[PDB]
């Protein structure tokens, strides 16, 4: 669980890199679907699963849009983000192992956009919370 | 890579002895309650709604026996397992459009339905053989994705 | 999490397998280094590491019974082990990779020896719980 | 594995333009850090008792400037990566009995620094190329355990 250095670790840092965090979403999922290409899978519904693509770039901003609200609801993740579970579980079906890639995705979008700010310090509550995030949408898988 | 003998004579033993219309439904049905998002590829098999139904599918018993059968290429062809599945990995990859890591959990689900059958005689090193066979089988599965 | 639905059948089946804990304990345990060798290096101090030793015997019978005292705070893993917690982080220092390892070596001895109670309804419980147990165990680590 | 020459040459500039005596101290600073358990194999050190110690920890610097060398054999024979750690895997199981999913913590903290320090260049295919690379040098650390 998250503690309060944690907590206090993730506002500060969301609050100093949310700027760019439309940029920090495209650049995530490019990298996903590039580094790990069996993730392709889940977008063979579209068709372009290519990197910083038209489609691409939308999901990425929804994507930091869910991390953005998951730092509101810090407090309760699995109730902060009991809707944007159901709709992985019940609608996409998406393996969890999956949060974990994208996770490692996100580490290394803020590393090469705010290494000043990425400290290990930064990092290993980052990982707390985005480890924490990937259970709260597991929470209506089974 | 590399067997030992032994390892050749316990995969071998487990095969020749295995009631694969049994073991097949039960580890795929098996692995659709526990890891319910594997549901997601079989909808055209119907109910899915429930682990009852899931356990009552004949469909899903018809394709547990058949992916189960589907290890037989590999058990018959142990030191060159990656090109016995080339072409299951292209049609799992680029026709049905299945995410790999389950591959890893249906091979699990596999272990657990064999150990129950197999009970005191599924030993640890039963059990190291089976599963880095399976082990082998699923990197084979996943290398045609990209 | 654990819905109340899996706390009643991680509690009835204790319930059932309860008494051989101990033959899950050694078995388990045994199983773990023999299939993962590598995890034998926390056991590197000791003078038997090898399934049915006395030692193996040894830690397999603490070991469920952290499980016996999971089932017991069931409603709250992470207060009710903090104990064993930071005695995994600090006193042993196991890499919480290696308790999805046991987890699953738990799963196959139960299925063993109690066929009939490991139903995949209350297989899926109990893997959620062990899931729950691990992440109770890494309250400590960072 | 199969190298593609792209590869290769994504490997090569990257050990060509690396500054082994910031990236090699930070990258095992982070890891001590971010995967705290790591801690255990490094007694003698000193303080790694909080952040602060640990990033200004001498005997902690040296080392991740011996860790990252320690890739060098690798990409000097990108071909038999496998062959080049058999010395080094078996010193680290039989002689410092380290966990091998440790090198996968590490292995991640090296990537995550090498981009906090190439940013922009540090583009989807230098890191898959870099991953790549890392994974096959991890695969061969924990080859000779059992
Ligand atoms: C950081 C972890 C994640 C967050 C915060 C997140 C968040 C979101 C959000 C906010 C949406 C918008 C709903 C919609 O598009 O209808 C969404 C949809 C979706 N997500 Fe995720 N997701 C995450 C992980 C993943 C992963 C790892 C995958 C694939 C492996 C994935 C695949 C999808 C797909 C395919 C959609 C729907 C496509 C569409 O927009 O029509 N998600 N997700
Ligand atoms: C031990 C691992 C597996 C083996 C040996 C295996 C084997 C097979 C075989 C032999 C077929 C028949 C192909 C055909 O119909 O021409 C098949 C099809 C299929 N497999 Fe797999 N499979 C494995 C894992 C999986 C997993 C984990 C999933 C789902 C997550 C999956 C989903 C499917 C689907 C949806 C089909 C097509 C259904 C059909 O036959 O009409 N497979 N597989
Ligand atoms: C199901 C998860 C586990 C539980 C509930 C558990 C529980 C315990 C307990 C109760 C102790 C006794 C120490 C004391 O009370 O002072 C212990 C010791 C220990 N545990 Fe765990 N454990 C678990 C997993 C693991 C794993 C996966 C490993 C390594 C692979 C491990 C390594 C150790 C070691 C090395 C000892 C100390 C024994 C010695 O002196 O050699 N544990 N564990
Ligand atoms: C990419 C992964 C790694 C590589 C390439 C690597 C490489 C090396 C090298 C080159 C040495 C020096 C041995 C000699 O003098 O010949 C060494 C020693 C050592 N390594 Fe690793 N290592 C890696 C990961 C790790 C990790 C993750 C740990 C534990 C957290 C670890 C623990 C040690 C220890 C304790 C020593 C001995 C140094 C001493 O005597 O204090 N290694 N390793």
């Amino acid at each position: 669980s998250l503690s309060d250095k944690d907590k206090a670790a993730v506002r500060a840092l969301w609050s100093k890199i949310g700027k760019s965090s439309d940029a920090i979403g495209n650049d995530a999922l490019s990298r996903m679907i590039v580094v790990y290409p069996q993730t392709k899978i889940y977008f063979s519904h579209w068709p372009d699963v290519t990197p910083g693509s038209p489609n691409i770039k939308a999901h990425g901003k929804k994507v930091m849009g869910g991390i953005a609200l998951a730092v509101s609801k810090i407090d309760d993740l699995k109730t902060g983000l009991m809707e944007l579970s159901e709709q992985h579980a019940y609608k996409l079906r998406v393996d969890p192992s999956n949060f974990k890639i994208l996770n490692h995705c996100i580490l290394v979008v803020i590393s090469t956009m705010f290494p000043k700010e990425f400290t290990p310090e930064a990092h290993v509550s980052l990982d707390k919370f985005l480890s924490g995030v990937a259970l709260a949408l597991a929470e209506r898988y089974r | 890579v590399e067997w030992t003998d032994k390892e050749r004579s316990i995969i071998s033993d487990i095969f020749s002895h295995m009631d694969y219309d049994d073991i097949g439904p039960k580890a795929l049905s098996r692995c659709l309650v526990v890891y319910p998002w594997t549901q997601r590829y079989f909808s055209g098999f119907g109910n899915l709604y429930n682990a009852e139904g899931i356990m009552s599918n004949a469909n899903v018993a018809a394709h547990g026996i058949k992916v189960l059968h589907g290890l037989d290429r590999g058990m018959k062809n142990m030191d060159n397992i990656a090109d016995a599945y080339t072409d299951l990995s292209t049609l799992h990859s680029e026709k049905l459009h299945v995410d790999p890591d389950n591959f890893k959990l249906l091979s699990d689900c596999i272990t657990i339905v064999l150990a129950a059958k197999m009970g005191h005689a599924f030993t640890a090193e039963t059990q190291g053989a089976f599963q880095k066979f399976l082990a082998a089988v699923v990197s084979a599965l996943g290398k045609q994705y990209h």
